[PDB]
């Protein structure tokens, strides 16, 4: 029943629907650096949907009951493992980045997918085309090896070409000095154990990278530290922008119409996320596969069709 | 446990021809997004000399 | 067949092969086909990651009768296609007496049909 | 007769021209909107000759679908020559796999 | 040396069997190895057109 | 825009029909470029440079076949002055026509081009290509079958088994391998095609039933590459489980209904007095089965290494509905105790 | 027919049970239906048991339909090893294989036809490979079914052209109707083509001295249930066929017989040889049935009523016995984790009832009087001799191996000194023992009264 190509040949257009105000708008910033705040009250002050920054169980946030699931059953990563022992010999690394790119590909999909149906504005904190600096910071310190680098930028131009910029990038830039302060503030035990230069090497491929290319595919706001806590301040800007720049404004219905069938299934958004590139890491041997998977089908409402399970308490199976 | 396939076991089948030789030693199997990648420019806009006369 | 006199392109059982007797609905082969309904029912339900045997059984009802329903008038079709091949074949050897002789068929008495000692 | 054989080896030579690439698909293009020439000229000197004065029709009705056929084939060529730049045959041959 | 090696491991086992298999596997390569290229496929086509008709003359 | 992409089907499903219910030689043409039109710009849907390679392979052989076909058609009108489809009057015109016909199937060494385009397309048009335009040829050749040359029909069906099958296990693209086996298919129905026409159709309906079936599980698995559709055991084993059942199938073993045309086509040959043609194609038809078992042997039968994001997938779940898939599996595999049905197609 | 409905009805059985009742409710029924089963040794006299238009049964079926339906029992409970740990859904699949496997060799010795004979004798290889590949142990399965297919294949499908080629000559092909308007084979040479497709499917299927690679190369790293019923009806399907085919194929079959039963002589004697020169253990049963399945192709070559007799007495024995010693191979393997026979030795002090169990199979392999193995065997000798005196000195030196291997087997893995670093063997559970006692009755009590076993010449 969902909007497919029927939809299109009835009347279900798009670019009817959306406004001024149907921007999709992505906070970066260093480790910490308060720019989830800032993503909280642009969202509210505009009334815009907020998205928080996908995690490890952000996958099962959107599936089931949205509660984290085992990690060994929703990942085998953990962020904790990758700040106590980065150089671990079973590959923690990359199973983080891994996951987490896709996490990501996935929230990706489902803010545009709001936006392009109901238009009204949605904001998520950093997003794909912010996440290989995560990486590029990683192998910028023995973090990872480097065909775990090709395998991800090969993943990652593969799923994102098709994808377009978001509407607005808004960047926090605060120093390293004042991110280690605000970490060690924290507490987190975990994240202490944390290198400068990986705080220096993932602030330096933010400004070097990631806000430069960003800057002719869509509109690029550098803000001061001092600057994001007024909240005030920081959506007057975004609200009277252009919003030109870009391929967002060349955009017909037919488009519109390819990116509203990719992003609605589900299945295809993340399809070539899983490249048969066998990495040592990466892959998952036979029988942990068998066995994990094995584990996923009676975990409650997976095994058969969602509306379908009688654990859940589906009723009107019979007929349904 | 029954052997059940490994990594190497995986690449047999796993490049263009599972069956190589020196001709396609050197081929290369297709992108996964079935998309090869544009290549070179090839844009040459002729020079035209308005002027003087 | 396809050139045979009197026949009506793209028409369905004809007005003469309801001179057959039909075929009975507890036919072995129209059952089978019932049967492949049954089956086509209960995988279409495994795709969909579905209660193979109690999911929805408007889906499986639905799957076996629309295979019950083709499969009759096709089995109809089945005898009228080999009732009529049957039909004009005896009437050419009737309307050709030369091409099918009788043998004065002889008993073995007087067949000289030679025996192989096997040893 | 003779005009016959001249025009139906018309035919064998755009046969021959078809199906044989040198350097660039617009000469071959152009021999396979040539080739129904000799298919126009061919099927026209049966019919006046004939007098069938209702198969008149298809000596047009080969033109519509035959420069039809061209019409798609050269537009396809502009395909060609966004992602090639130029439209030779040897390097279109990127699905060497 | 001769009955199990010989014979069974080696030989019965590389007349029938893995002959076959090596004759289908000797030459399958250039079956699907073709450069692509436009020019050979249909220079091909013209020879097969000529043998037809010409050569082998399945008209006459 | 999806309302457009809809007649460009229906004009092609349009042409076809206009092909096999023709009586005249021109209209007959007439629907091929009614396919042929309206093909390449679903060919080249996605608009890559594959599928700009794929639509102009496909075009320049098809254009040849049609073009080819018409003075096949004028020297009979030359020599016979009639336009209805009926046997032939003049001979080289029609061994002409052969060739003709042939290179639209994709038989003879003019098979070339079918095995180039399917990997360029997507598996949805790869489907519709190698389902559909396999009938406006045959109806045609079904047609013209009265005065068939049996040496000219039977060495070209007898290359397009062999070749078809020969370089079958070469290819670890299972849009090749399908084009590859699709030709040694070819060849089945075309062999028969000369002696009875009726297990030409049989054979034909067999083979499209399975045709879909598997390019319609290929499109719910999502799979290009072997390795691809490996990784599939890990979502969706019945999935997999389904593909190694239509391998078999296809493959041709009792009681799997692949079996039908391969029972049926030797059975009026032999009755024909051709018995060493039906032997040696029944023969190379393993070459089939082996790449069939080899893709059976990497997707169902073995497990093969799977990925850490391979996770995430059986979180969610297919959103295609996929309409008929359990009813074409079910005619492509638990078919043949119903074999007398050949006479309803007669 | 009675027993087909019931068997295609545990279909149901099997994939519907309760998580832990699937192997309880499949053996019960698997059981019972040897009841039904077991009235079809009820049998007339010279004329066969035909029942149904379709179906048909005699005193050459009636023993082997009675062996797979009681064998499907035992490669139940011999699966009880290594299937435990597997997910219930393969668990089922496994059961689903094995039945699907009944219905086909239930339904083969009852065809009337020659073709729905061929359609069902090629479909059990579809649950085989099922059963090798995706259920095998080893690496090397995945060349076990390239192997065992294509070489079924390359000689059934030309009987495939075969048998279309006589439906339309004589017109049809029903076992009974080919035996009344039996016809003499000429010496043509067209014929010598059509007698030798007509033979070459039953012999690939009948491991013939050259074409026999596949006999190691499936039964060593099939799984269990797959190794016995590969063993003890699988290699008989061609038995069956060649006992029915050659009522058409004479008098051409007594010249073309030379070229097949010599090799089969000298074969026979050679791989008996392999057996005493070997290093798996698994691989002494396949080159041992070898050598016993191919000293019924003798038999059937001479085509002599005592032949015919002692072929069949020593198919169904030797199917019995060669299951045995797979099942015996099972438990030695599960014990120690692996397949060679050096490596297990002096089982015997610590499994005294195992070696029991041993000590039957190899001595009734040894083809003692009066166990089956030796009226079968003694047959075909009188039979040969009759045919020539010089078979004895061949036939008989093979007797010389066969005593040889057999209790070669015994002494080097029960009797002798313990191996010290194994610290696996428990003692034995009531299963196998089970499974060894449910394999060596049958044959022991069978052998006072064998005249369902000879085969309709008796
Ligand atoms: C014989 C007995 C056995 C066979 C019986 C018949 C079986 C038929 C099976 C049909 C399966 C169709 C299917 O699901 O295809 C999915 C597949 C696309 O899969 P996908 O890429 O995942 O879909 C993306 C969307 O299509 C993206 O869509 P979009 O946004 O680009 O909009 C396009 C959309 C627009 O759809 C609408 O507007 C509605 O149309 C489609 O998606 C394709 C279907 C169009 C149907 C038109 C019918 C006209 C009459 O489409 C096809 O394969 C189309 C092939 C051509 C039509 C089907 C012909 C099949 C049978 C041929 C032989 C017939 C028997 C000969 C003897
Ligand atoms: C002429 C007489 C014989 C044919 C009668 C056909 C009656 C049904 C007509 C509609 C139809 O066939 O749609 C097929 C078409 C198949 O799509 P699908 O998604 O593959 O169907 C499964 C869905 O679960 C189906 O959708 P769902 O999951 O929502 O389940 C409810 C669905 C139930 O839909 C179905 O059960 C689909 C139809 C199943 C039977 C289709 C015909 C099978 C072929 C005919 C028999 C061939 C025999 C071959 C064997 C012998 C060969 C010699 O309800 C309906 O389709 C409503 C009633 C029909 C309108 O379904 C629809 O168009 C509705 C959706
Ligand atoms: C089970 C295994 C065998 C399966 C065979 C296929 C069964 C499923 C498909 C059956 C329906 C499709 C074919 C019949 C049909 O609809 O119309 C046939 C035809 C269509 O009209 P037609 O006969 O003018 O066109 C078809 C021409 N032939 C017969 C050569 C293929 O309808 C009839 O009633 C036939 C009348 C003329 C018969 C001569
Ligand atoms: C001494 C032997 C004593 C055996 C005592 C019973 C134990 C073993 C029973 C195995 C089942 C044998 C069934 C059988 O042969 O026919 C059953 C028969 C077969 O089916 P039926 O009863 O329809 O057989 C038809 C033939 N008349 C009409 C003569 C009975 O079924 C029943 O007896 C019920
Ligand atoms: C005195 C004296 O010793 O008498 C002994 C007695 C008599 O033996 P008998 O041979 O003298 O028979 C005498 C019969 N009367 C009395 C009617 C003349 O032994 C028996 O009664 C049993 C003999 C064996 C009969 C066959 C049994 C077969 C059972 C098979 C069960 C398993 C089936 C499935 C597996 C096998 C498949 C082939
Ligand atoms: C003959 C059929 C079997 C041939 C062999 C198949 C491959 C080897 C067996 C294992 C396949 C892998 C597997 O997972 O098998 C079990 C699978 C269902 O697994 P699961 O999703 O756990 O089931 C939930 C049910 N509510 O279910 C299946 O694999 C089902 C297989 C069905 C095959 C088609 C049958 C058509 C009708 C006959
Ligand atoms: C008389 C009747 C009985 C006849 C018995 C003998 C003939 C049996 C059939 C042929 C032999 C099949 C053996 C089993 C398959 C096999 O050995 O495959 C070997 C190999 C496997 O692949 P891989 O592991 O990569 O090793 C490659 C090594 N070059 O794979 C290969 O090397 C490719 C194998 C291709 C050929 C096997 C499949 C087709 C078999 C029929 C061929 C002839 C058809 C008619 C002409
Ligand atoms: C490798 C593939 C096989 C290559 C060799 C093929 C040999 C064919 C032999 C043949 O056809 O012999 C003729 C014979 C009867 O011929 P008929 O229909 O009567 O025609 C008039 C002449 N007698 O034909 C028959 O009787 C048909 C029955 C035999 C068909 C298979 C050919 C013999 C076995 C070949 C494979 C052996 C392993
Ligand atoms: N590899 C990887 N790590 C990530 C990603 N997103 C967040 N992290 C980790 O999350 C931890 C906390 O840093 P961030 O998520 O950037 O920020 P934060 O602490 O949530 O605070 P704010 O930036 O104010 O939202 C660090 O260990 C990061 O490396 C990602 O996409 N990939
Ligand atoms: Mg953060």
């Amino acid at each position: 029943l969902q909007y497919g190509p029927l939809a299109f040949v009835l009347g279900e257009r798009t670019t009817r629907k959306l406004t001024e105000t149907s921007k999709v708008i992505t906070v970066d910033g260093n480790i910490c650096s308060g720019k989830g705040r800032l993503a909280r009250e642009i969202a509210e002050k505009l009334g815009l949907r907020h998205f928080p920054e996908a995690g490890i169980h952000y996958a099962d946030s959107t599936t089931g009951d949205g509660k984290p699931l085992d990690v060994q059953l929703s990942g085998n990563c953990s962020l904790e493992k990758f700040y106590d022992d980065p150089k671990s010999n079973d590959g923690n690394s990359y199973r983080l980045q891994s996951w987490l790119y896709a996490s990501r590909l996935l929230q990706y999909a489902d803010a545009l997918e709001h936006l392009l149906s109901t238009g009204q504005g949605v904001v998520l904190e950093r997003s794909i085309y912010s996440d290989f600096v995560f990486l590029e910071a990683m192998y910028r310190q023995g973090f990872i090896r480097k065909q775990c680098v090709e395998h991800y930028n090969e993943v990652k131009k593969v799923t994102a070409c098709e994808y377009l910029p978001p509407h607005v990038v808004v960047y926090v830039d605060v120093p390293v000095p004042e991110i280690q302060s605000r970490i060690q503030k924290k507490g987190n035990p975990h994240e202490m154990k944390i290198t400068a230069a990986y705080l220096q090497d993932i602030e330096n491929a933010y400004k070097k990278t990631f806000l430069p290319e960003m800057s002719e595919k869509c509109e690029v706001l550098q803000y001061s530290a001092r600057e994001a806590e007024d909240a005030e301040k920081v959506v007057e800007d975004i609200e009277y922008l252009k919003c030109d720049k870009g391929p967002w404004p060349d955009q017909d219905d037919r488009t519109f119409h390819r990116l509203r069938m990719l992003v609605q299934n589900k299945l295809e958004v993340l399809n070539y996320t899983t490249i048969p590139v066998y990495l040592p890491e990466i892959t998952i041997g036979a029988h942990q596969s068998d066995r994990v998977f094995q584990k996923f089908t009676e975990l409650p409402g997976r095994k058969y069709s969602p509306g379908y399970n009688e654990d859940v308490g589906d009723k009107w199976i019979w007929l349904k | 446990r029954q052997w059940q396939p490994d990594v190497e076991w995986a690449e047999q089948f796993g490049g263009a021809v599972m069956y190589p030789t020196k001709e396609t030693a050197h081929w290369k199997p297709p992108p996964w997004n079935d998309v090869d990648p544009p290549k070179d420019t090839l844009v040459s806009n002729l020079t035209l000399n308005f002027g003087p006369q | 067949m396809s050139g045979r006199p009197g026949r009506v392109p793209l028409q369905f059982l004809p007005n003469e092969a309801r001179s057959l007797p039909p075929p009975k609905l507890t036919d072995p082969r129209l059952v089978y086909m019932g049967f492949l309904g049954y089956c086509s029912g209960l995988i279409d339900n495994a795709i969909r990651r579905r209660p193979v045997v109690s999911a929805g059984l408007h889906r499986q009802l639905l799957y076996v009768t629309s295979f019950v329903f083709f499969g009759y008038y096709l089995l109809k079709r089945q005898d009228y296609m080999y009732a009529l091949r049957d039909h004009d074949m005896f009437a050419y050897v009737k309307s050709h007496p030369e091409d099918f002789p009788e043998k004065d068929k002889k008993t073995y008495g007087e067949i000289l049909e030679e025996f192989h000692p096997v040893r | 007769p003779l005009v016959y054989m001249n025009i139906i080896m018309a035919f064998a030579i755009a046969l021959a021209g078809l199906l044989m690439y040198r350097s660039h698909l617009m000469s071959s293009l152009l021999c396979l909107e040539g080739m129904m020439l000799s298919l126009f000229i061919m099927s026209t000197l049966i019919i006046l000759n004939t007098h069938f004065t209702l198969a008149n029709m298809m000596p047009i009705i080969l033109l519509v679908f035959a420069a039809c056929e061209a019409a798609l084939g050269l537009s396809l060529l502009v395909m060609v020559s966004n992602t090639y730049g130029t439209d030779y045959v040897q390097n279109l041959n990127l699905l060497q796999c | 040396k001769s009955a199990s090696s010989l014979l069974d491991l080696i030989w019965l086992e590389t007349i029938l069997p893995k002959t076959t298999s090596f004759i289908q596997m000797k030459m399958s390569i250039m079956v699907s190895n073709q450069k692509g290229l436009i020019k050979l496929y249909f220079l091909s086509f013209l020879i097969t057109i000529m043998i037809s008709m010409t050569l082998f003359n399945y008209h006459e | 825009n999806p309302i457009i992409y809809t007649t460009l089907i229906m004009t092609v499903m349009s042409g076809t029909m206009l092909v096999m219910i023709s009586s005249h030689w021109l209209l007959i043409w007439i629907g091929f470029e009614m396919n042929l039109l309206a093909m390449i710009p679903v060919l080249m849907k996605n608009f890559n440079p594959r599928a700009t390679e794929a639509a102009t392979k496909y075009f320049l052989t098809q254009a040849t076949a049609s073009m080819m076909l018409m003075m096949a058609i004028i020297i009979n009108l030359l020599y016979s002055g009639q336009w209805t489809i009926t046997k032939m009057f003049n001979p080289v015109a029609m061994t002409m026509m052969t060739m003709a016909l042939a290179m639209k199937l994709g038989l003879s060494p003019f098979h070339f081009w079918v095995p180039e385009v399917t990997q360029g397309i997507s598996l949805q048009a790869g489907l519709l290509l190698l389902t559909w335009q396999k009938l406006a040829p045959l109806s045609v050749l079904c047609q013209i079958s009265q005065s068939i040359n049996p040496n000219l029909m039977l060495t070209m069906a007898m290359l397009s088994i062999l070749i078809g099958g020969w370089g079958g296990l070469n290819q670890t693209q299972l849009r090749k391998i399908m084009a590859y086996s699709s030709i040694a298919h070819m060849g089945w129905m075309t062999a028969v095609l000369p002696y009875n026409t009726t297990m030409t159709i049989l054979n034909l309906l067999i083979y499209i039933t399975m045709t879909l079936a598997m390019f319609m599980l290929l499109i719910h698995s999502s799979a290009t590459t072997t390795l691809s559709l490996s990784h599939t055991w890990n979502k969706m084993p019945v999935i997999t489980s389904l593909m190694m059942v239509t391998l078999l199938s296809m493959g041709g073993l009792p009681p799997l209904s692949g079996f039908m045309p391969k029972w049926m086509i030797i059975q009026e040959m032999t009755k024909n007095e051709s018995i060493i043609m039906p032997t040696l194609m029944a023969m190379t038809a393993l070459l089939n089965l082996y790449f069939y078992m080899r893709l059976a042997y990497s997707s169902s039968l073995t497990m093969f290494p799977s990925t850490n994001n391979m996770k995430m997938k059986w979180q969610f779940e297919h959103t295609k509905q996929m309409k008929l898939l359990p009813t074409m599996i079910v005619l492509s595999t638990l078919v043949l105790p119903m074999t007398p049905a050949l006479s309803s197609l007669n | 027919l009675k027993i087909i409905i019931p068997t295609t009805m545990l279909l149901p059985m099997t994939w519907m049970s309760k998580h832990n009742m699937i192997w309880i409710n499949a053996t019960v029924h698997s059981l019972l239906i040897s009841l039904i089963s077991l009235s079809l040794l009820n049998q007339l006299g010279e004329n066969s048991l035909n029942f149904s238009l379709t179906f048909f049964s005699d005193s050459l079926s009636a023993p082997l339909l009675v062996l797979t339906t009681w064998l499907l029992p035992l490669m139940l409970m011999a699966s009880q090893s290594h299937l435990s740990k597997e997910t219930t859904t393969r668990k089922k699949l496994y059961i689903t294989m094995l039945i699907l496997l009944q219905l086909f060799l239930i339904m083969t010795f009852t065809a009337t036809e020659l073709i729905l004979f061929y359609i069902l004798f090629e479909a059990t290889l579809v649950p085989t490979l099922i059963i090798i590949t995706r259920w095998g142990n080893q690496t090397e399965r995945l060349n076990a079914g390239l192997y065992f297919l294509f070489y079924t294949l390359a000689g059934s499908l030309p009987l495939l052209v075969a048998l279309v080629y006589i439906q339309n000559t004589t017109g049809s092909l029903n076992f009974l109707i080919i035996h009344y308007w039996s016809h003499p084979l000429s010496n043509s040479w067209s014929n010598i083509f059509m007698w030798l497709a007509c033979i070459m499917a039953f012999m690939v299927k009948m491991p013939l001295y050259g074409l026999h690679l596949w006999l190691p190369k499936a039964h060593v790293e099939a799984p269990i249930a797959g190794s016995m019923v590969l063993a003890a009806v699988l290699l008989k399907l061609g038995g069956y066929g060649m006992m029915r085919i050659t009522t058409i194929l004479n008098p051409l079959t007594n010249y073309m017989a030379y070229p097949f039963l010599m090799l089969s002589m000298w074969g026979m004697i050679m791989t008996s040889s392999i057996c005493l020169r070997q290093t798996d253990l698994k691989s002494l049963i396949a080159y041992s049935s070898v050598s016993h399945m191919a000293l019924v192709i003798v038999a059937i070559m001479i085509q002599t009523p005592w032949s015919f007799m002692g072929a069949t007495a020593l198919m169904i024995a030797h199917g019995l016995t060669s299951s045995m010693l797979f099942c015996l191979a099972n438990t030695n393997y599960e014990r120690v984790h692996s397949r060679t026979m050096i490596l297990a030795r002096g089982l015997q002090t610590l499994l005294p009832l195992m070696a029991t169990w041993w000590l039957m199979a190899s001595l009734t392999n040894l083809a003692l009087p009066p166990s089956i193995n030796l009226i079968g065997e003694l047959f075909i000798i009188t039979a040969s001799f009759s045919w020539s005196n010089i078979t004895i000195i061949l036939m008989g030196m093979n007797m010389m191996i066969t005593a040889l291997y057999s209790l070669y087997m015994l002494i080097t893995t029960q009797r002798g000194k313990y191996t010290h670093h194994i610290n696996n063997i428990k003692a034995s559970f009531t299963r196998e023992n089970a499974l060894m006692a449910l394999h060596i009755l049958p044959l022991l009590l069978l052998t006072l009264n064998p005249k369902m076993i000879l085969g309709p010449l008796y």
